RNA sequence: UAAAUUAUGGUCAAUUGUUAGUAUUCAUAUUAAUUUUUUUAAAUGUUUUAUCAUUUUAUAAAGGUUUAUUUUUGAAAGAUUUUUUGUAUAAAAUUUUAGGAAUAGUUAAUAAUAAUUUAUAAUUUUGAUUAGAUUGUUUUGUUAAUGCUAUUAGAUGGGUGUGGAAAAAUAAAAAAAA
């Protein structure tokens, strides 16, 4: 059941088989899992992660290796840089400089709607060609 | 110029300060995102709150599922100390005996004076509850911290059984809380989150130990898998593990 | 012709606004939180001294 | 059908116009059509 | 694109130059592709690889091919078209006929075995064009053997 | 070009003095295209 | 393929026409191809494809083609020379967005290659035009890296030996100067300039300050090569040849849904 | 004023009744990250981003902002400036003064702020380093400063900053710590941009907290 | 007057009595295209621009129209046009994301029908709940990162395989075998030993010359005497 | 699986070209528009003040954008006064070319990190990216009509960043502190 070509699987027509065939939603969820902490509160908003934590659940999937050592990285950043900064000030106090003549000396210190936008190509794309020539390309995402 | 001039993560404005005061009369300075990390990241799992006159007096008695020492948890916990062990020295006396391993379901603090006639009927309870749910399957992976990191805690995921087990608990609750009056540390109309304790500072170790487990020693193992284990027993014990060099036996029933 | 006799005569009969039907008009809890805030300060002044 | 549209004959219009049938839209039981 | 001319419109900088890919060694993903004017798919089967059969990895070739006849017609076809076979390639016929046999149930090999030394008797008996049969092939051989279980 | 330019509905693939001009240009261009081959080999 | 193809005379001269009339991808790529299979590349070969090359003002494929060179020990001439420094010259270099157009120069040292190209062209016995020691200065100072001491050296030599002055290697020697903080070469070169009648520098003079005591991102400007604009440049003077001001745009020779057929108007 | 009196009885109350058997946590839910407008502000513990009608029960509060004034000498086109920033740290209940100076020295994030040692004050009262918030009964309204080793004699000009403008930078100085972040050569690009008010902003004398005029 | 005749006009300034007074604009006005490029050396690669094109964005023939009566809005009543989206989620490669692909609906009038198109959403997750395969609902939220606005809201459905085969180890789901291809012309297997790579390294550099040699144009039909 | 009626109701749908064996909407009509008989400029000194200054005066055409243009009440309106309450930069859908293939300071996590972090990254044959064309979703013309055929003026990078907001370098049918 490999799926057919990566051109159709991006789209989502894979699993639209499932939906085709009338069985695009039956599974017993209460038995496979829990289903209080499957779902969000419409009220608040919050999703279903906000619920599970509000519950005390975890729906964590099982993670492969990369993943897991992505988020240990990203655990040991506060800890690595309290000890740091308390250690070796010196180049900290360097790269805070670096930092802090850097904000001064850029494009748009100023955050106005042209800076704000997240999409700076393609919101631009009219001087995109002729003034600016950073980017090759108008759009880099989905959207 | 690696990449957009004012990152979404950097655009945070602040609401405890005075509107009018930010843009004119002073600049606040300082790192919002470790505030706003989430309780996913940072380990933190949301314990029952209890009431301030519950939250004073010390815990008598737990629920807890007896499980033999052959189990699976006990050997991959036993693996997991052995590589703290060698990659740090200082945490053994932080990381708890592995034959004081027990999944916890409720902590209760009976009165001395008057335990002999609220165990009785706490037992026959759990008897007249057990007497029907099959033995549990409860599959173990992750790490999570109570207290403020002071309690680090195997977390339960939703699986099968899970579901029988978190109704047998409030039932569990309903009986015990409910009908005859027992300081349960949370509410009776809420449900006690399953765990393991493997990792625990003492208050009086709070002297030397810091004031909270630091997450770089098990931030390699937050989300280890720690596999399935059968639980077929139940047993009201009491914090008292030394002399007999196991769990003390004040109540048991054979699910 | 657009004159008025070119219009059915029981425009005319209508109560006021009866014509207007039950609207559903949903918004997220954030502007939901925005507006509350917003209409509640209203109620309490809507002007320097002029309220 | 404007006789600058397209080519000068009016079933290069009516080609043109084909590709956009919503009958014959791609999808996944009609791709690459073109 | 950007490497190779401009904007376009100059015939023969438009479509990338042929591309060749190593199966064992992708420097693509997804090799295989479907689209209404680049199917790949059909150019990576038995039958076009008789142009370059002078020069080529049948041991890669039995590893990843379509429509691939039956070890003895593939011999005999290359014995047909004259290629010289050395000991690697002898080794490779003698595996890829190694993997039927594994295929194929424990009782019911014999058949398959006696093709094995049908086709090593050819082989021996080929003359021209150089059929080189060396220790490796030889090894081939007694691997198939054993797990034939003749001893 | 349209070899079968027939009217609608006619019982036959095509009419066979319409082929003749079609069958002229083919062969006028295999034999310059044929010539030429042979010149430049 | 067929013998036609096959005959290296038809290789050179489409690989010529080629350099004539395309980018030097296209030469690059047909020439390193032809070497690769048969194609016996001559000095010819080699000066044609330079030229497409200092054309379009690259280093890189420069040097790589010099290496090639090297290589198939081929002894070239002064086109060669003069094709490789004026190619250093023209090498594009922009300041845009807080953003260089070229990162590659730094690494290249293209300064180096066109000082040892106009040495070695001097050396070998061949003629020395203006054209490659103007280059040469331009390649020596430029808004992206300092190199003041050895142009000034080149510019004495250039003094001694009464060689023209470019506008376009003044303008970028002063601003090398008076970037590195010396305003007594700058006022130097200005003299230089305007005795010599520069169209840029004709009425700049300036009198002497220092009469008393003896010798010892930054910039956001873009430079590309000639041929980039030549077709604007073209375009704009055809149609307006006595508005040199007057910024030739579209519907000015094209109507409405037609082509204006330069493809890339202001890149 | 009448709101932390309140607050403070209504939680004594809160923490005296004995007669709860607590509140429940699947009832009671916490703040959303998701939200309309392209925004991440945060609001205080007990303020949630959607509308709750209901008062929440009283919480302790594990984690107080303390906001540390510092001074700072920004460079101004006419001049240097004394002005003031504020660094926050998230500090838990029961947080002594060393560990809050290690969290603003960790927090800081200014070259500039933290430079030398310095001592936490109150109102101009000097903070003992050995005993905790409990002691001085500190909240989060509690206004904290700080006084570095020589920010008592910043009244010399030889402790000021030397403003280019009328005091001489030598080669030497051109080479030392904010002399070279701030940059005397006017470059083309002037990346050294810095807030600019001219010298007649507050008139013909300086900015001050009464009228002398 | 527009619905006055052309001689029946007596002025034009306003409107006598009533109506609407619109510019007459000028549609028949035979806008011409003019060729400026030769048939086979359009400056473009994949298409080429031969004759007038049609300008629009809604205006352009046949009429497409946004169609807001889909299953989206007839489950769910959303404050914001599209604010809410049902879809599979397919991509799991970025953390703390999960690609959704979502399909609208356009209507075109002219037939009276409407088609569907696919469109992909980056949709924000915590705990890494999204697996391959799940029926996810989505909503729109603050701005996140460059491409992400959306944020799960409920898993309908679990994948259950695809987390007994994380559990197990093994992907969510198997990779495609057939992808994108890399260029137009067909990709041939290599299959030369080491011996022949340099042989057929020659064969592929002959046959790119002559490719290039096809830059030239048609061969004379003369050939070149001097 | 029954008829109707306490009788036209709830307000107008209507097609016109004298051909030429037959097949296929294609020469000549009518309406709308352009075209000849000469219809048809976009004005030059804005103003006040505490005087070598300060205060008031914010979208015209220039640059070619089809997954694209989106934001404030800090000035003013504005009021006994002080004081106070709130925001907002984000989205979704519709997107052209006769002969159609790759695109890129790049995706996500982290943070007021990283020109040098971590990761099996992101765009695209459901038609991408460059290139050509054209100022985007209330405008017309034709017809009985699902169609076909038109429309406009204006948001083209920063670089001491003034201002509430850059829209800031000639261009009025804008009365601008008596
Ligand atoms: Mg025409
Ligand atoms: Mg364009």
């Amino acid at each position: 059941l490999q799926p057919p070509n990566l051109v159709t699987y991006r789209q989502g027509s894979y699993w639209k088989y499932d939906w085709n065939a009338g069985l695009a939603i039956s599974t017993n969820l209460a038995d496979v899992m829990d289903p209080r902490g499957l779902n969000g509160c419409v009220e608040t908003g919050r999703s279903r992660s906000e619920v599970a934590r509000d519950l005390g659940l975890s729906y964590t999937r099982p993670l492969h290796e990369n993943e897991k050592k992505q988020l240990s990285h990203q655990a040991v950043y506060y800890e690595r840089l309290a000890k740091f900064k308390m250690e070796q000030p010196e180049a900290a106090r360097a790269m805070e400089r670096e930092r802090f003549v850097r904000k001064f000396s850029g494009m748009f210190v100023k955050m106005d709607i042209r800076s704000g936008a997240p999409d700076f190509p393609s919101t631009y794309r009219r001087l995109l060609g002729t003034k600016v020539v950073r980017w090759a390309s108008k759009r880099h995402g989905p959207n | 110029e690696r990449g957009l001039y004012f990152p979404i993560n950097h655009r945070i404005v602040d609401h405890r300060i005075a509107p009018g005061v930010t843009v004119e009369e002073t600049d606040v300075q300082s790192r919002y995102r470790r505030e706003l990390r989430t309780n996913f990241a940072t380990g933190e799992t949301r314990q029952t709150i209890a009431p301030p006159w519950s939250a004073r007096e010390r815990p008598t008695h737990f629920f807890s599922l007896r499980l033999p020492s052959r189990n699976s948890v006990t050997l991959r916990v036993k693996e997991m100390h052995n590589h703290l062990l060698f990659s740090h020295q200082q945490c053994a006396p932080m990381l708890v005996s592995p034959t004081k391993l027990h999944i916890t379901l409720g902590v209760m603090t009976i009165p001395e004076n008057s335990r002999e006639e609220l165990v009785k009927n706490i037992q026959q309870s759990m008897s007249e509850t057990f007497a029907c749910v099959q033995p549990l399957q409860l599959r173990f992976r992750g790490l999570g911290t109570f207290d403020f990191g002071r309690v680090l805690f195997i977390r339960v995921v939703p699986e099968a059984d899970f579901g029988r087990l978190e109704r047998a608990v409030c039932d569990i609750r309903r009986r015990v809380g409910g009908v005859l009056g027992v300081d349960l540390k949370g509410n009776p109309h809420d449900s006690y989150v399953p765990h393991v304790t493997v990792a625990k500072i003492r208050p009086n170790q709070r002297q030397q130990l810091g004031d909270t487990i630091p997450q770089s020693l098990w931030a390699d193992y937050q989300h280890h898998d720690f596999g399935d284990v059968t639980l077929s027993t139940v047993d009201l014990c009491r914090m008292k593990g030394s002399p007999d060099g196991y769990y003390h036996t004040e109540g048991a029933v054979h699910l | 012709f657009r004159g008025a006799d070119t219009y059915s005569v029981k425009y005319c009969e209508q109560g006021r606004y009866e014509y207007q039907r039950y609207l559903m008009i949903n918004r997220f809890p954030s502007e939901y939180k925005k507006h509350f805030l917003s209409f509640l300060s209203n109620i309490r002044m809507s002007s320097g001294s002029a309220t | 059908i404007a006789h600058w549209y397209c080519g000068h004959k009016f079933r290069h219009r009516f080609m043109r116009d084909k590709r956009f049938h919503p009958s014959l839209q791609a999808s996944h039981d009609a791709r690459n059509r073109f | 694109n950007a490497a190779m001319g401009l904007y376009g419109g100059e015939p023969g900088f438009e479509k990338a130059h042929r591309v060749w890919v190593d199966p064992d060694r992708p420097h693509i993903k997804h090799i295989y592709n479907q689209t209404a004017l680049a199917r790949n798919l059909r150019y990576a089967r038995y039958g076009y690889f008789k142009r370059d059969m002078h020069l080529l990895d049948v041991d890669k070739l039995v590893r990843h091919a379509r429509l691939l006849p039956t070890p003895g017609r593939l011999l005999t076809d290359f014995l047909y078209q004259r290629v010289p076979l050395p000991d690697k390639s002898c080794a490779a016929l003698i595996r890829y006929q190694r993997q039927q046999i594994e295929m194929l149930e424990v009782w019911g090999r014999h058949a398959s075995f006696q093709c094995a030394v049908e086709m090593f008797e050819r082989m021996i008996v080929t003359n021209i064009p150089p059929v080189e049969v060396g220790v490796e092939t030889h090894g081939e051989m007694v691997l198939c053997a054993a797990a034939c279980g003749k001893w | 070009g349209q070899v079968t330019f027939g009217p609608r509905n006619y019982p036959y693939p095509s009419s066979r003095w319409l082929a003749r001009r079609f069958q002229m240009k083919k062969h006028r261009i295999i034999k310059r295209f044929r010539f030429r081959r042979y010149k430049l080999a | 393929t067929d013998p036609v193809r096959r005959d290296p005379t038809e290789f050179l001269r489409v690989l010529r026409r080629m350099s004539r009339t395309t980018s030097w991808q296209k030469t690059m790529l047909f020439a390193s191809k032809g070497r690769m299979v048969g194609y016996r590349l001559t000095r010819e070969h080699y000066n044609t494809v330079l030229f497409s090359q200092s054309l379009w003002g690259r280093a890189l494929e420069i040097v790589r083609v010099v290496r090639a060179m090297q290589e198939d020990k081929v002894q070239p001439n002064g086109a060669t020379y003069y094709y490789i420094v004026n190619g250093m010259g023209n090498a594009d270099h922009g300041w845009n967005y807080d953003f260089r157009i070229n990162r590659r120069l730094e690494k290249i040292q293209h300064w180096r290659v066109a000082l040892e190209a106009l040495e070695a062209c001097e050396a070998n016995g061949f003629d020395s035009t203006d054209t490659m020691h103007n280059s040469a200065l331009i390649t020596l100072v430029i808004p992206g890296f300092n190199r003041w001491q050895q142009a000034s050296l080149l510019l004495q030599r250039m003094l001694r030996e009464d060689r023209r002055m470019h506008p376009t290697m003044v303008k970028f020697y002063h601003d090398c100067l008076v970037r590195n903080n010396r305003p007594r070469e700058a006022s130097s070169l200005m003299r230089l300039a305007a005795e010599r009648g520069v169209h840029g520098y004709e009425d700049k003079w300036e009198a002497d300050v220092y009469k008393g005591r003896p010798l010892d991102t930054e910039i956001n400007s873009v430079f590309r090569p000639r041929v980039y604009r030549q077709l604007w440049y073209k375009w704009q003077h055809i149609a307006n040849r006595y508005r040199p001001t007057a910024a030739l745009k579209r519907r000015q020779l094209a109507p409405r849904d037609s082509p204006t057929g330069i493809p890339g108007f202001y890149r | 004023g009448h709101y932390q009196q309140e607050a403070f009885e209504a939680r004594k109350r809160f923490e005296e009744s004995t007669t709860y058997p607590g509140p429940i946590r699947a009832a009671t839910p916490g703040d959303t990250r998701f939200y309309s407008g392209s925004l991440e502000s945060i609001l205080h513990d007990t303020d949630r981003h959607y509308w709750r009608a209901v008062t929440d029960d009283p919480r302790v509060q594990h984690l107080i902002p303390l906001r540390i004034r510092f001074k700072i000498f920004t460079w101004v086109t006419s001049g240097w400036e004394q002005r003031m920033q504020v660094v926050q740290i998230m500090a838990p209940k029961d947080s002594t003064i060393a560990q809050v100076k290690d969290l603003v020295i960790v927090e800081n994030q200014s070259p500039y702020l933290c430079v030398s040692s310095f001592h936490l004050a109150i109102d101009g009262k000097e903070l003992d380093p050995q005993k905790t918030l409990g002691e001085y009964g500190i909240t989060e309204q509690s206004q904290i400063d700080a006084i570095e080793q020589n920010d008592h004699l910043l009244h010399r000009d030889d402790e000021r900053p030397r403003d280019w403008t009328v005091d001489e930078i030598t080669a030497e100085d051109v080479k030392r710590s904010p002399y070279k972040e701030m940059e005397m050569q006017p470059l083309q690009n002037l990346a050294p941009r810095y807030e600019a008010r001219p010298k007649g902003y507050f008139g013909r004398t300086y900015y001050s907290g009464m009228k002398q005029s | 007057p527009w619905w006055n005749f052309q001689t029946e006009h007596r002025q034009r300034c306003v409107l006598m009595y009533g109506g609407a007074r619109t510019k007459n604009t000028h549609n028949a006005n035979h806008r011409v295209f003019i060729k400026k490029y030769k048939r086979n050396a359009f400056p473009n690669r994949t298409r080429h621009h031969w004759a007038v094109s049609m300008t629009g964005v809604l205006s352009q023939r046949p009429r497409r129209m946004p169609w807001p009566y889909d299953l989206t809005s007839l489950i769910f009543n959303q404050p914001r046009q599209g604010s809410d989206k049902i879809g599979y989620v397919v991509g799991t490669s970025m953390l703390k994301t999960a690609v959704v692909a979502t399909n609208h609906m356009v209507y075109y009038p002219k037939f009276n029908q409407r088609v569907s198109r696919t469109k992909r959403f980056f949709a924000h997750d915590e705990d890494l709940a999204c697996v391959e395969g799940d029926l996810v609902h989505i909503k729109q939220c603050r701005k996140i990162s460059k491409y992400k606005h959306y944020y799960v809201f409920s898993i309908l459905e679990p994948n259950v395989e695809g987390r007994e085969r994380l559990k197990l180890g093994l992907k969510a789901v198997p990779p495609p075998l057939f992808g994108y291809p890399v260029s137009r012309r067909i990709v041939k297997l290599n299959l030369t030993s080491t011996e022949g790579t340099q042989e057929k390294l020659a064969a592929a550099i002959q046959e790119h010359v002559q490719d290039a040699y096809r830059f030239s144009g048609p061969t004379p039909d003369q050939p070149r005497n001097r």
